[PDB]
């Protein structure tokens, strides 16, 4: 669930870049 | 307040995010 991660708290690129 | 970034999204907008990042991380 990446939604409850960016919707709820930060996840700016330096955090999403890690989801891939 | 439009800070540096926080608005974020929820659902879908996220399935498009890792589609643009894995894309900028190296479309290869």
């Amino acid at each position: 669930g990446i939604v409850d991660e960016c919707c709820l708290r930060p996840c700016s690129v330096d955090v999403l870049l890690s989801y891939c | 307040q439009q800070p540096q970034a926080v608005h974020t999204y929820c659902g879908r907008h996220l399935a498009r995010t890792l589609a643009d990042l894995c894309w900028e991380a190296g479309v290869d």
